[PDB]
């Protein structure tokens, strides 16, 4: 299958046609999708097939052919873009200042932006294009409005 | 089965469409990967 690095669809024919379930990252020969999208069942690229290697349901993330590759993080204080693929839409590239969850156990970056369920996964990057997380695990704040964290994984 | 169909290359986009705020929020994430708001 294609080994090309690069942002990805993750789809399933299971339901009515075929839908966009989630996306992913292709980096150093690995998948890098969110635990959410695939659940972490096998995954087809053509006609080869992409094993599960690592994951974690509690981080939400999960890894085919080798370990977790990405290891950028965000700065703290510049504008990442999110590399939205929404289903059935070209690739966009929107940028913003993100804001931060804080936890119990430290802070994490956090974009406000809201698109379809399907786009989870999608990769958040730096201003040198390094991938510094994965979108579409967050939460419904109080206006209505939804924010997700950046989530990364360990290298 | 899940398949994947490449959708493009990873870079940055010079003058790309700028939105979205900066919230700064409390919150908890539970044994099954969920977060949520604390108040
Ligand atoms: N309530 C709600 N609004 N947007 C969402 C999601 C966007 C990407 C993954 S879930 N969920």
């Amino acid at each position: 299958g294609e080994t090309t690095d690069g942002v990805y669809r993750v789809m399933t024919r299971r339901l009515l046609g075929s839908t966009q379930v989630g996306v992913g990252v292709m980096q150093e020969g690995v998948f890098h999708t969110m635990w959410h999208v695939t659940k972490g069942a096998a995954l087809r690229s053509g006609e080869g097939r992409l094993d599960p290697y690592w994951g974690d349901v509690k981080q939400d993330l999960v890894s085919y052919c080798g370990p977790w590759k990405l290891d950028a993080a965000w700065d703290g204080l510049s504008e990442v873009q999110l590399l939205a693929v929404p289903p059935g839409e070209r690739a966009k590239n929107i940028q913003t200042l993100p804001g931060i969850f804080k936890t119990k156990d430290g802070d994490i970056g956090a974009v406000a932006l809201d698109y379809p369920a399907g786009t989870s996964g999608s990769p958040i990057l730096d201003k040198c294009g390094r991938v510094i997380g994965l979108y579409g695990n967050g939460v419904v704040i109080k206006n209505g409005s939804y924010v997700s964290a950046i989530t990364q994984g360990k290298r | 089965d899940m398949y994947i169909e490449r959708a493009g290359d990873i870079t940055w986009e010079k003058d790309a469409e700028v939105t979205g705020n900066s919230p700064r929020l409390d919150v908890a994430l539970d044994e099954s990967g969920d977060f949520s708001l604390v108040e």
